[PDB]
């Protein structure tokens, strides 16, 4: 309730679309990311910005929900992961 | 000859080639919106007063400008002289040069309108509304000369379809700019004509593609600073370009400039409301009804329908963040919570919630429900997801992985396969052999169907058309009766249904069915007469036998939102499926003769009958939100009296919030769902009924309005038509003898059997050849400009 | 004989998704492709080639006894 | 060719004022139109000034309708009486079309520079 | 069928795939040879027939 306090104090009467809450005072992001072409555009290296904000990754589950390494998500390792990746990070300060 | 063109070359532009054979008109196949006291319409004819010169760039290179000059009577040369030099001043008119030539041996006047493109809005608009694959030129020579695309764009097949080659929606964005040119144009030459006292009608064949207006032979002089320009009729047709080309995605920058970013609006602003206001005074100046930036200030359902359509294209510009439910912290036992105290509609603009507590003692079950359908609190407590498997606007991630459901193959039912072989049965070459499986489905199922809502694209509809349709529509739903029923008066089949998001983590519709009591559910209810209560849909993978392999998903709609839209609409939706002889055949049983009673009823009265059914391509996909809100209007044109004027429009808020652009839960992460039918709501076979009634009158409308009325032979069809136009373009109000005797001649010759989004019609054969209805051609038309979908004829 | 293939291509994805086949993601949208492809093929070619492929699946585990299973 | 409103209609003789029954006996020049749901009154044109509100009855009888004006339009007319210095009103909420058509009869019916 | 009874009385006796075996002829097979008679019966020079 700290930056959600942070967000709905800033309205201009305490109201805010709800669209903008997980995208302001989320401690947590998951991207789904469908192949290797998307993942090295959005989810680059160990830290990636998204929503305004700076994101560091802590997790990459593929769709079988087993932990890839970052040092997987290669050109040629592409085929050898099951792939909606699902890489989780946290929020960056 | 050469004299002529050197006379057309009066002080600017010498360069120019003649496109006809020298002094003699260039006839041409233009399409007008014409309306003169014996045919109206908006249809394609044959200019052959018109000669074309076009003038030719540097080095002899052709170039995109023509000077239209036309030889005219003497008092109408002069009139339009006089007029033009009122209105010559003004930037977005068409530099007009009056001439009079000696021809054979007598000074024939000569109006040469300079620097006007091939093709005029209404050829646009006619091209982009009464869409034809099979002979699309025009339309082809609009998107090369302005560099939407190629000639070998459209060597690629299905270069013209939304499902196939989305990237039509591109090339016809870049016609946006293009008309939003012409719509500032237009605004400028309406305040030209109101300062200098000069009354007339605008229409789109009066305007050039760069935006200069010409044709004044039909204004008329008043005093200055009192004219008025009578815009409804080109406004109108140019609703669904403007949408479809994506016209305003300029308003979408800092100085609405092409070459700067885009405007970064302020996340936690929704209301929008000044935004739209400027929108529409940029836009549509002159357009002489009020629009309602938020619904909620409305009229009546035609208000509504007339302001939602105005919101489609202003939401287009706004950032889809400030969309959806409007959230506020508010307090249960002093412990703060997040809920939705209204909702921002693209289309319905902002709500407000009237019974908002912002603090509270306990809540006991209705509040606890409310919250609990509420996909506020899920939002605000689950992390932030970034989906880019799909385009649709992703909300948040409630648990912490994604959930991957699957659809099994089918159980093989061995023991009859092998009777059935047995008897002779799949034979190599028989005409019968399986064609229907349980098609399987990987993980990527259900968010891959899901993203079949890119489907779903903003749509701005013709709304002076709109709005009579939709009164043709209501005559076709005139048997039945409806209005609201209490809990003790509600039907529900199947209690053992799933209920939604997050009901379904408890149980049943028979939990929820049980737990609240008939005042409980009265309570609930009338909440949302004066509240929204947008709701969770969980995107269910069908589990069926089909013939094709494309994933089936159903829309699981919340028990908070299913069972208020059962009190509601379920008493309509009874007298729909209770009658028996109706356009409406759903409740009509194919058994014990009711197929045939069905078929005879089809067969009503039809002259000259032929069979036709088309098909809607991702019906439930891409039904424009406008259509959507059209088909609950219509539902809820029944609570003339145990509702009112607030309580008909929440109702709507709630299923527009509920049912069209809820927070879809697709896999185990919520979404935002753009629009389209959700096809799991309580009244998903009706409303798909009457958005099928419309697209089919809507399809008749055009079919009649598209037609050279001087060649219609017969003189009631001719008056049909004629007052069709003065009801869609002219008349403001419902014409409620003319709504009936269009339903009529409908009835007669555009028999019609509806059920949800599959349809039959008897329709006189001899009257769609003639297009005097719609024949499936219209059809095709309409999907494409009203549906953003193309209706393959295959299909049909 | 198409017929025939087609209802062994979906008894072979039942009991593929039986032994937890879409426990991987890949696999199982392979085995997924396979299955859909030979119900919507038309020769008996291209399906069988395609049941072969779907087989190899089931024989590339060890969660399935062969010989057992081959009573005769 | 759009035709702006072809057989268009005259104007009616009735009373009006500058506040509700500020109507002595007749002072307006109303514009009417034979709707098929009934007469419906368009324009209002007379000597005075300004009026805002102005009483014409239904065909009903019980039922008078009191119509709210728009700012008064200045105009000067050469008709064959002489100058015919008349203002214009319309009634609030009319149409940009019916407007239209009050402003082609005026034009047509009497003579303009 | 010939090819599908040819895997299965291979998976019966001797080798079973590694992995999906394609039907392209670009793409590679991997399998599981567990003695000389199989290898004799299936593999004949560079060339494995399966
Ligand atoms: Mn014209
Ligand atoms: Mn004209
Ligand atoms: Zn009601």
């Amino acid at each position: 309730n700290d930056a959600l306090n942070n967000i709905i104090n800033n309205a201009r009467d305490g109201c805010v679309p709800l669209n903008i809450i997980p995208l302001t005072t989320a401690a947590k992001l998951m991207v789904v990311i469908p192949d290797y072409n998307t993942y090295k555009n959005t989810c680059d290296g160990t830290t990636f910005t998204y929503a305004s904000a700076l994101w560091e990754i802590q997790q990459v589950v593929d769709a079988d929900s087993k932990i890839v390494q970052l040092s997987e998500i290669s050109m040629d390792n592409s085929p050898n992961l099951a792939w909606p990746l699902i890489v989780t990070a946290l929020r960056a300060n | 000859a050469q004299s002529f063109l050197n006379r057309v070359c009066g002080v600017s532009a010498a360069r120019l080639t003649p496109c006809g054979t020298g002094t003699s008109t260039d006839v041409v196949y233009r399409a007008f919106d014409i309306y003169n006291d014996k045919v109206a319409g908006f249809a394609k004819f044959l200019k052959t007063n018109c000669c074309r010169f076009q003038e030719k760039d540097e080095d002899d290179n052709l170039i995109d400008s023509y000077f239209v000059v036309k030889r005219h009577t003497f008092s109408n040369y002069q009139h339009e002289e006089t007029i033009y030099n009122l209105l010559k001043d003004c930037p977005a008119v068409a530099k007009h040069d009056f001439f009079k030539f000696r021809i054979d041996g007598d000074m024939v006047p000569h109006i040469s309108r300079q620097r006007l493109t091939k093709y005029t809005m209404a050829d646009l608009v006619y091209a982009l509304r009464h869409f034809d694959e099979g002979n699309c030129d025009t339309l082809k020579e609009i998107l090369v000369t302005y560099n939407c695309c190629d000639d070998d764009y459209f060597n690629k097949k299905d270069w013209y379809d939304f499902v196939e080659n989305p990237d039509i929606l591109r090339v016809y964005a870049n016609l946006g700019e293009r008309v939003r040119q012409a719509l500032l144009k237009t605004v400028q030459f309406c305040d030209a004509m109101r300062n200098a006292g000069i009354v007339g009608v605008l229409t789109l064949d009066n305007q050039d593609l760069n935006g200069n207006w010409y044709d004044f032979g039909d204004f008329i002089q008043t005093t200055p600073g009192s004219g008025v320009p009578v815009v409804d009729s080109y406004y109108s047709l140019l609703m669904p370009i403007l949408t479809l080309t994506r016209a305003l995605t300029a308003e979408s920058h800092v100085d609405t400039d092409l070459t700067k970013p885009y405007i970064k609006w302020d996340l936690l602003k929704y209301d929008f409301t000044e935004e739209r206001l400027k929108l529409f005074d940029r836009y549509f100046k002159y357009w002489d009804q009020t629009y309602h930036p938020n619904c909620v200030n409305c009229l009546d359902d035609r208000c509504i329908l007339h302001c939602a359509n105005f919101n489609v294209l202003f939401s287009t510009v706004f950032p889809p963040t400030s969309f959806g439910p409007l959230v506020r912290k508010i307090f249960v036992d002093g412990v703060p919570f997040v809920v939705s105290t209204g909702y921002h509609f693209r289309e319905l603009g902002v709500v407000h919630n009237q019974d908002v507590n912002l603090h509270s003692s306990r809540l006991s079950f209705k509040e606890l429900l409310v919250y609990a359908a509420d996909p506020a609190m899920h939002a605000a407590s689950g992390n932030l997801l970034l989906d880019k498997r799909t385009t649709c606007f992703s909300v948040a991630a409630l648990t912490n992985n994604v959930a991957f459901q699957t659809v099994k193959p089918g159980n093989f039912n061995k023991d009859f396969y092998d009777f059935a072989v047995s008897k002779g049965f799949f034979k190599e070459g028989s005409s019968v052999e399986l064609k229907h499986f349980f098609f399987a489905q990987d993980g990527n199922a259900a968010i891959s169907d899901y993203d079949y809502y890119r489907y779903n694209l903003p749509t701005m509809c013709d709304i002076r058309q709109l709005l009579f349709v939709v009164e043709v529509v209501d005559k076709y739903f005139d048997c039945y009766d409806g209005g609201c029923i209490n809990a003790n008066q509600v039907i529900v089949n199947n209690l053992d249904k799933s209920a939604g998001f997050p009901f379904n983590k408890w149980g049943k519709a028979r939990l929820y069915y049980d737990s609240m009591s008939y005042e409980d559910q009265d309570a609930l209810f009338a909440y949302t007469k004066r509240n929204v209560i947008p709701t969770i849909t969980q995107m269910n993978l069908k589990y069926a036998i089909s013939a094709k392999n494309r994933a089936r998903t159903v829309a699981g709609v919340s028990i908070c939102s299913t069972m208020t839209n059962r009190q509601f609409h379920q008493k309509l939706l009874k007298s729909i499926a209770a009658t028996r002889g109706a356009t409406v055949v759903i409740g009509t049983s194919k058994f014990y003769g009711g197929w045939h009673n069905m078929l005879k009823t089809v067969y009503s009265d039809v002259e000259n009958p032929h069979l036709m059914g088309w098909d809607y391509p991702k019906c439930d996909r891409a039904m424009p939100n406008m259509l959507r809100i059209m088909a609950s209007l219509v539902l809820a044109r029944k609570h003339t009296t145990c509702c009112s004027l607030s309580h008909r429009f929440y109702r709507l808020a709630n299923e527009c919030a509920q049912v069209l652009s809820e927070m879809v839960m697709c896999g185990g992460s919520l979404y935002v769902k753009p629009g389209g039918t959700s096809s799991g709501d309580a009244t998903t076979a009706y409303a798909n009924s009457v958005f099928n009634i419309c697209q089919a009158v809507t399809a008749n409308v055009n079919a009649l309005l598209s037609t050279d009325g001087n060649k219609i032979a017969d003189k009631y069809v001719r008056n049909l038509q004629h007052r069709l136009y003065e009801c869609l373009y002219r008349n403001r109000d419902v014409d409620t003898d003319f709504v009936n005797e269009f339903y009529a001649y409908l009835r007669k010759h555009f028999s019609m059997m509806i059920l949800s989004d599959d349809a039959v019609v008897c329709f006189n054969s001899t009257y769609a050849s003639q297009g005097l209805v719609a024949s499936i051609k219209n059809f095709k038309s309409v999907l494409y400009y009203q549906n953003n979908v193309f209706m393959s004829e295959a299909k049909c | 004989k198409m017929s025939d293939v087609k209802c062994t291509s979906v008894v072979l994805l039942s009991v593929l998704q039986q032994l937890r086949v879409e426990s991987s993601s890949k696999l199982w949208a392979q085995c997924v492709q396979l299955h859909n492809d030979i119900l919507l093929a038309k020769d008996t070619t291209e399906a069988f080639e395609k049941m072969v492929s779907l087989l190899s699946v089931l024989l590339s585990m060890q969660g399935a006894v062969d010989i057992n299973k081959l009573c005769e | 060719n759009n035709e702006l409103s072809p057989v268009a209609l005259r104007q009616m003789s009735c009373a009006a004022g500058t506040t509700q029954t500020a109507c002595t006996d007749d002072n307006a020049l109303a514009y009417y139109n034979t709707t098929k749901g009934g007469r419906f009154v368009l324009a209002l044109l007379s000597d005075l000034q300004d009026l805002k509100w102005a009483r014409f009855p239904k065909s009903d009888g019980t039922g008078t309708i009191y119509t709210e004006l728009e700012p008064p339009c200045r105009f000067v007319t050469d008709t064959p009486k002489g100058p015919k210095v008349k203002y214009l009103y319309f009634i609030k909420g009319l149409n940009n079309l019916n407007r239209g058509m009050v402003l082609g009869s005026l034009a047509a019916t009497v003579r303009l520079q």
